């Protein structure tokens, strides 16, 4: 999924990557950044779905 | 039917001149009315339960 | 943005729209009742040079 | 470098090879710090300090020297194939010295495997090729190619084609009536043969006139087809963006359910996915600005409300300003009828030629030029607004009309009337399709006349 | 709905 | 005129024995038809009824023989005579409509040819219609015209020209009336030596009304009304046609002829709509519905004619013209009938285009499948130890027709008809043909996608994502081309269909490829991993079958490798893949729940 999205929506992925990589931190707010990230196929240290 | 017959008689008395290539409207209406009259009575005769 | 500006020159609006298969009129035709009335040879008297 | 030494059909192999390189980069990046793959690619493609990469430039080079002049379009299958031997114009490319397998697919075995895999793409040009061409060129590459194709079409129309049109127009019979049905189809076929003999015998009619027209036609088809590939590419990009841009599909509605009350519930489920709002909530001003711009670029695609083929045609019509195309004013103050001073008439003569059946072991005009020839001829006619008069005044259409009436079948000047009219019908169906399509994409003041005036006033 | 990104 | 002559001379039969003209005229009409129309579909068989009347009279033995000779003449020759007329009129109207569309200005000077053409074609259609239903066939092709749609279509073309370029015809004839006509008419009136006040008032009125017209009024688009002027000419005919009339029309034939020309000119100004009804109304089909629908089917099944299939729903607009104020009880029935027919026609035209597109997609999916790597196996082996896609497109001769050629032609022809007119109004209801196509394309595409999944619960079979995607892409390519033929937005079609497939259920509560694949990967692939038949190979980035004693019917690697999972992602997107993971996590929750029990224990 990740490779496919980076190909179809590079501009969106570009912002998602930068946004996930450079976060401080609260947990409830991190799950929101992680839920968005994983939806774009980005690997997370903590799996929101799990 | 009555009105048509009365009008047909009046036209006989008036001895009207008919020519499709001259008084088109007069001639056309005259022929149209007769055919309508005719087809109307024929159609009526086909209604076998009218009596 | 530079690339899109370059191809934008070669484009124009594609006037496409979307509607329904069937559009009924605002007011449907009113069912008119049949009423018998005698032959009247005066209904054309006001059309053109009439004769009363 | 491999692509630069092969024809346009090898672009599918290039794409597959690039994807293997991308995979190699990914696998290596787990342990090593390498330049971004895109940065590596653009540098090798010479697309860093230059607007158009080597791939885009080679695509255009191939269009100009191979595709346009050598390919024949098949509208039923939607594929191009190569012309016949005598019309195949060869242009020698400098060979590429093969390197060690690891610089390609990995090994000898893999090189063979993939080589065979992509061998199924070398004998034609279709949607798969166009799909790759779109992806590798991008908006900027497609735009420059289209702009350059216009220059090619303009060069041909105002150049060699114009020259030959003006030449053949004089070779054309000054006037040519459409004989009454009474003469019979056999006699009409004989009449046309005599009236159009000098067009039938013109030596460079196929090698030059048809050839040039085929190139223009192929150029037009490329523009149309490439735009269609681009539309498919855009719509798929948009489908994947939808989830991150709060775009939901229609949901099913059971009893006691209102889409208004449900769609808003579903929108809450995918709320965490709505990108822009999230970044506006937790992101820096810099992140936010970059997000708004990216989001705008992602949602705005040509397929949303823009098209090109219309503009392409519009600009090509402006290439036909020479008075030879439309000819002088009609004598009757309305339209020409018997005179042969308009292009569509010349096209009628040309159509008469290519409708003529050839030997069982000869190649036909369709086997040599494909549909591109007719796309060009019909385009010129449509752009000149001569399609209606062409339908009425065409020689072959008249012959077909009469033959269907008298049902006669003879052999006039070695031309079996029956086969002749069978071919005319085929090209008639083709012409109608093309003309209708062109008119459709091409989507005021009417010249009125004065009634007889009493010499008095 | 004009697309400014394409210079509209 | 035929009914006039036939019934007329029967009513004054006496003249048939004393006048050669009347007889020849009568016989001519008796040779032209076998039955007449009393009213609508009620027909009157001429020769039989005519004979029965004359056999019961006397001095009409010679007429009885005339009838019988005319009867065989009509039965033997009339049918073919009319057939040839329809062939001529198809060419005639086609060329007429095309030339006019090229030079609309000709609708001015050549207005008469338009109404001549419409009248001629209309007559032939109603003649064929009643003889086809009431006369026995000599051969199987008797009274069958498979090209009838073409004739009707070009009638509609002419009708549309008059509705669109009305102002062109209006302008041309207000100039004609205020200019030439007003001059000659006044010139002729002034030279009359005798005419009562009434006759004088009317004729002068003609002149004053004619000279008071101007192109300005047309440019303003005013609503002209010459009903009074037309009825006055009718009156004047009555006043001057009765014997002993001060002004006799029989002595002024040129006045009558000129006046008739002038009256026609007034109609070209304010009666263009009614003239269309008078010369080309085909509401008669409302009472020949069986034949109406039949002619339609015939049109669709014949590619060269399907092009004109739009003519039928267009005819549905005519229906209301057959109604009369004295019989309002039937008006609504006729109305509902025109709506039901128009809808059926448009629906059927769309369904056939749908079917043609489907067959084309199937053809293309086959061509795409031939490009797949699996087909290169032979080539690999033949080179290791020691046709071609595109060949099908190498055309030798157009006379050689492929299945794709047939499908392609049938599609373009039919689409020309579907795209012919943006919309049509039938009994105040607006119909939009292309919306019928759009709707059917969305429905069919959805069905095809789910269908090409080849899903089967019992056998645990499902299509490889890579091959499903390949077919879907082939479909999209074909559909995208439809914009070449019909003013339709295929992009919206794509969005509606594909985006719903990313959900657990589509808008109709039906399973999507997302739900199907999600279920299969869990209940089949992953389940067999737990059964010890499949293992994850990080080396191959895929799940691979193990050499165990199993009865698996699939290869895990062909469903879970990098290319496959990417193909799957293409089809499901973020929505679908997110739904996939959710189902995965559920099974994990179940396992964790059991683990906790073991911990507590
Ligand atoms: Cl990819
Ligand atoms: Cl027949
Ligand atoms: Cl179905």
């Amino acid at each position: 999924l990740r490779d496919v999205l980076s190909y179809h929506i590079p501009f969106l992925v570009s912002s998602i990557e930068d946004f996930k990589d450079h976060i401080p931190t609260d947990m409830k707010v991190a799950m929101n950044v992680y839920e968005l990230s994983s939806a774009a196929g980005l690997p997370c240290e903590i799996d929101p779905a799990l | 039917k009555d009105h048509v017959c009365e009008l047909l008689n009046t036209i006989d008395v008036c001895q009207v001149f008919f020519d499709i290539t001259v008084n088109f409207d007069l001639t056309k209406n005259y022929l149209d009315l007769i055919i309508t009259y005719t087809t109307l009575m024929i159609l009526l005769s086909r209604i076998e339960e009218r009596k | 943005k530079v690339a899109r500006r370059e191809i934008g020159i070669l484009t124009t609006n594609k006037n496409t729209s979307r509607t329904h298969k069937i559009i009924a009129p605002a007011n449907l035709e009113r069912p008119v009742r049949y009423i018998r009335k005698p032959i009247d040879y005066t209904i054309l008297d006001d059309i053109g040079h009439g004769v009363k | 470098g491999r692509f630069e030494s092969e024809d346009l059909t090898s672009i599918v192999e290039l794409d597959g090879l690039l994807e293997i390189n991308r995979m190699t980069h990914k696998l290596l990046s787990r342990y090593l710090t390498l330049d971004g793959f895109d940065a590596m690619f653009r540098e090798a493609n010479h697309n860093v300090s230059a607007p158009y990469g080597r791939i885009t430039l080679h695509v255009f080079w191939e269009l100009n020297y191979d595709f346009l002049p050598n390919y024949c379009y098949n509208g039923s299958t939607n594929r191009f194939v190569r012309t016949v031997l005598p019309f195949s114009q060869e242009f020698q490319r400098d060979k590429q010295p093969n390197a060690q397998p690891q610089y390609l697919h990995g090994s000898k075995a893999l090189n063979l495997a993939y080589s065979s895999i992509y061998g199924s793409y070398r004998n034609f040009v279709g949607p798969p090729h166009f799909q790759v061409i779109c992806r590798l060129l991008g908006y900027q590459g497609i735009a420059v190619v289209m702009e350059e194709l216009l220059k090619v079409v303009k060069s041909l129309l105002q150049g060699t084609i114009l020259q030959y049109v003006k030449t053949l127009m004089e070779v054309m019979p000054k006037i040519c009536r459409l004989p009454r049905h009474e003469y019979g189809s056999p006699g009409i076929l004989e009449f046309f043969h005599h009236q159009l003999k000098d067009i039938v015998e013109y030596a460079e009619l196929k090698t030059v006139c048809f050839q040039n027209l085929r190139e223009v036609g192929n150029a037009i088809l490329f523009c149309l087809l490439i735009e269609q590939s681009l539309s498919l590419e855009e719509v798929c990009d948009l489908l994947h963006a939808a989830p991150f841009q709060n775009i939901l599909p229609r949901v099913h509605v059971k009893e006691g359910e209102r889409l208004d009350a449900k769609m808003k519930r579903l929108e809450s489920k995918y709320a965490p996915l709505h990108l822009v709002p999230l970044i506006e909530r937790l992101g820096t001003p810099q992140q936010i600005a970059i997000a708004r711009e990216g989001d705008l670029l992602t949602k705005e695609r040509l397929c949303c409300g823009l098209s090109m083929f219309e503009v392409i045609l519009t600009r090509i019509r402006s290439f036909l300003d020479d008075p030879i195309w439309r000819g002088p004013l009609p004598s009757n103050g309305v339209m020409h009828v018997d005179e042969c001073v308009e292009f569509h008439r010349l096209w009628s003569a040309m159509q008469f030629v290519y409708c003529i059946p050839v030997g069982t072991h000869e190649f036909t005009v369709e086997q040599c030029f494909g549909d591109g020839l007719h796309w060009a001829g019909c385009m010129i006619i449509v752009l000149l607004g001569q399609q209606r008069r062409f339908a009425v005044l065409d020689f072959c259409y008249h012959l077909l009309k009469v033959q269907k009436h008298d049902g006669k079948d003879e052999i006039i000047k070695n031309v079996p009337l029956k086969k002749m009219v069978e071919r005319i019908r085929k090209f008639q169906i083709l012409n109608d399709e093309i003309i209708t399509i062109l008119d459709k994409y091409l989507k005021e003041h009417v010249r009125c006349f004065q009634p007889p005036i009493h010499q008095s006033l | 709905r004009s697309m400014s990104t394409f210079g509209k | 005129m035929e009914k006039w002559i036939i019934f007329g001379f029967i009513l004054c039969h006496g003249i048939l024995n004393t006048d050669a003209t009347a007889l020849n005229l009568w016989k001519l009409a008796l040779q032209s038809s076998s039955c007449l129309s009393l009213f609508r579909d009620e027909v009157f068989h001429i020769h039989k009824a005519a004979e029965d009347l004359f056999v019961n009279i006397r001095g009409y033995n010679k007429r009885i023989n005339d009838i019988r000779e005319c009867k065989e003449a009509a039965v033997s020759h009339a049918g073919s005579m009319h057939r040839e007329r329809r062939k001529f009129l198809r060419s005639a109207l086609k060329e007429l409509a095309t030339v006019l569309s090229d030079q609309p200005g000709l609708l001015g000077p050549k207005a008469l040819f338009v109404f001549m053409a419409l009248s001629f074609a209309r007559d032939e259609i109603i003649w064929l219609l009643r003889h086809a239903d009431n006369m026995p066939k000599k051969s199987a092709d008797d009274f069958i015209d498979k090209h009838i749609a073409e004739l009707i279509f070009y009638m509609e073309e002419l009708r549309a020209h008059v509705r669109k370029y009305g102002p062109v015809m209006q302008r041309y004839y207000v100039q004609y009336l205020s200019g030439f006509d007003a001059v000659v008419l006044n010139e002729l009136v002034q030279n009359l030596s005798v005419c009562p006040e009434d006759e004088s008032i009317i004729m002068s009125s003609f002149v004053n009304t004619m000279t008071s017209l101007s192109v300005k009024q047309v440019e303003d688009g005013e609503v002209f009304d010459f009903r009074g002027m037309r009825l006055d000419w009718f009156r004047l005919q009555a006043y001057t046609s009765v014997s002993k009339a001060s002004l006799g029309l029989a002595d002024h034939r040129e006045l009558g002829k000129m006046m008739n020309t002038i009256i026609f000119h007034t109609k070209m100004v304010d009666s263009l709509v009614e003239m269309l009804v008078e010369t080309s109304d085909l509401s008669i089909f409302c009472f020949y519905s069986r034949a109406f629908e039949k002619m339609f089917q015939q049109c669709l099944e014949l590619p060269s004619q399907s092009r004109y299939s739009i003519a039928f729903p267009l005819l549905c607009t005519h229906f209301m013209s057959c109604t009369h104020e004295l019989c309002p009880e039937e008006r609504h029935h006729i109305g509902d009938r025109s709506l039901s027919l128009c809808n059926m026609f448009l629906d059927e035209m769309a369904k056939q285009a749908r079917n043609l597109i489907t067959d084309i997609c199937t053809e293309q999916c086959t061509l795409s499948d031939q490009l797949l790597p699996k087909h290169c196996a032979k080539t690999i082996s033949q080179a290791v130890n020691k046709e071609k896609p595109g060949v099908e497109s190498m055309r030798k001769n157009r006379l050689v027709v492929t299945n794709l050629d047939k499908l392609h032609t049938a599609l373009s022809e039919l689409c020309f008809s579907i795209n012919y007119v943006p919309n049509m109004v039938v009994w105040e209801h607006t119909f939009t043909p292309r919306e019928y196509l759009t709707s059917h394309l969305e429905i069919r595409f959805t069905k095809s996608i789910v269908g090409m999944t080849m899903y089967n619960q019992a056998t645990q079979e499902i299509a490889k994502p890579s091959e499903l995607l390949t077919s879907v892409r082939a479909y999209m390519t074909v559909l995208q081309s439809i914009e070449n033929y019909v003013q339709i937005d295929i992009t919206r079609v794509f969005n509606n269909v594909l985006l719903q497939q990313t959900q657990h259920l589509d808008s109709h509560g039906e399973p999507t490829i997302t739900s199907l694949y999600t279920n299969w990967y869990l209940e089949t692939l992953l389940r067999q991993v737990s059964n010890g038949h499949i293992a994850y190979f990080p080396a191959m980035k895929a799940f691979v079958n193990l050499p165990t004693e199993n009865e698996l019917t699939f290869n895990a690697e062909e469903y879970s490798d990098i290319s496959e999972m990417r193909s799957l992602s293409e089809l499901l997107g973020p929505y679908g893949m997110k739904f996939l993971s959710e189902s995965l996590m559920w099974h994990i929750s179940s396992q964790v729940a059991e683990l906790k029990k073991l911990v507590v224990e």
